[PDB]
């Protein structure tokens, strides 16, 4: 089935120019009505930037004007975004969405835009990227009572944005509570919670999978029992 | 059968 | 341009009962009796979802529990029953002319009962430690409503310098809501002192939960 796909850097210094690529796989460029390119600011505001036609002819918002530039390659199935001349207003994430004919009422068509990538984040920024600490958070009690037990891990010291924290590699799923990361000084810190049962931790192994793809860093935390 | 104000159509 | 102003902003409903987010436009987006607006739904961590196009038509994969309808300037997507993966942003957009434009969208968060925290307080890493740093954290875990009152106190006094604090959305499961509170001292200040007191204040407690440790 069809599936589109964002790829392009994490971090891009101002006044630079920014390209993105979306590729369409099980679907043709060429068999589409039109293929957008949208943002979204952090707020979750939402702005359409533009699109190129299944003629090759385009269409973008008046307020990007001069700045953007939209093209293709049917050869390799992926339509472009470039952006000139970016500032730190224009940190989103950015989308590139098709709109097809949408069959509705009696035997008839509607074009609206209905597949999605997943997005990609883009961070305008001069700030240089920075690898994470990671802690661990082992609880200062000696385990003196029952019921569930709550560990964490601290991720602090990054840029840019994003980070992927995840516990004994996904096994941990539910009580698991990643925090959103707030910037201080140029740099992020995150933490993420996990409350398990008494029973296991410290018997079995509760291990925080932190990632950090635009430093390429990878990092296991094992959560052990605090003391001396 | 697209908007008034799409530049391009589908026809 | 069209403006399509979206109200409430945000609003609060229990499951089972009936949500009415309304939507509209600067200018009329009919034409060849067919209203040019659509709506999407949006989790966090995820694209915008399409939902309903041309003002009342559902997506496929898209249960009944969702409809839409209005003309002209004045259109409404209605939900009922609200379930519990109702909670999402929800935006129209208007697809009458170009430039498309969206709304700034709707927040529906989900009604339950109260709930109090479950706090936890956790002393700096020796290993954060070594590297002259200290950052003591304090999470309290699954409540509602959102509305707490986090604050520090070293040695009895207040402190907010170095406090950092930050809020999930809500759970999509229990449908509470979880916040950290991260004190950041320098290896040495954090030893000038010995009592490290997290103390939150809650509707659902008349005195205030406190966690502590100290040196």
């Amino acid at each position: 089935d069809v599936q589109l796909q964002q790829s392009g850097p994490d971090l891009v210094k101002p006044s630079q120019s920014l390209s993105l690529t979306c590729t369409v796989t099980g679907y043709s460029i060429t068999s589409g009505y039109s293929w957008h390119w949208i943002r979204q600011f952090p707020g979750n505001k939402l702005e359409w930037m533009g699109y190129i036609h299944y003629s090759a002819g385009t269409n973008y918002n008046p307020s990007l004007k001069s700045r953007i530039s939209i093209t293709r390659d049917t050869s390799k199935n992926q339509f472009f975004l470039q952006l000139n001349s970016v500032t730190t207003e224009d940190t989103a994430t950015y989308y590139c969405a098709r709109e097809e004919a949408m069959p509705y009422g009696n035997q008839a068509y509607y074009y609206a835009m209905d597949c999605w990538g997943q997005g990609t984040t883009v961070t305008v920024s001069s700030a240089k990227t920075t690898p994470p600490s990671v802690y661990p958070l082992a609880p200062g009690s000696a385990a003196q009572t029952n019921s569930m037990v709550t560990l964490g891990c601290l991720v602090k010291g990054y840029f840019p944005e994003p980070v992927t924290v995840t516990w004994n590699s996904g096994s941990l799923s539910s009580g698991v509570h990643t925090f959103p990361a707030v910037l201080q000084s140029d740099l992020y810190t995150l933490s993420s919670s996990v409350t398990v049962p008494s029973s296991p931790r410290p018997s079995e192994t509760v291990t925080c999978n932190v990632a950090h793809p635009a430093s390429s860093t990878k990092v296991d935390k094992k959560i052990v029992p605090r003391d001396c | 059968s697209i908007g008034p104000g799409r530049a391009f159509g589908g026809g | 341009d069209i403006v399509l102003t979206q109200s409430p902003a945000s609003l609060a409903v229990s499951l089972g009962q009936r949500a009415t987010i309304s939507c509209k436009a600067s200018q009329g987006v009919d034409f060849d009796g067919a209203s040019f607006m659509n709506w999407y739904q949006q989790k966090p961590g995820q694209p915008p979802k399409l939902l309903i196009f041309a003002a009342s038509t559902l997506e496929s994969g898209i249960p009944a529990r969702f409809s839409g309808r209005g003309s002209g300037t004045d259109f409404t997507l209605n939900i009922h029953p609200v379930e519990e993966e109702d909670a999402a942003t929800y935006y129209c957009q208007q697809s009458h002319e170009d430039p498309l434009t969206f709304g700034a969208g709707t927040k529906l968060e989900l009604k339950r009962a109260d709930a109090a925290p479950t706090v936890s307080i956790f002393p700096p890493s020796s290993e954060q430690l070594t590297s002259g740093g200290a950052s003591v954290v304090c999470f309290l875990n699954n409540f509602y409503p959102k509305d707490i009152n986090v604050k520090w106190k070293i040695d009895g006094s207040e402190r907010q310098n170095g406090v950092l604090n930050s809020w999930t959305d809500q759970d999509s499961k229990d449908s509470t809501y979880s916040m950290s509170s991260t004190l950041t001292l320098t290896k040495d200040e954090y030893e000038r002192h010995n009592s490290y007191t997290c103390e939150a204040t809650h509707k659902t407690s008349t005195s205030p939960i406190v966690k502590s440790f100290n040196r």
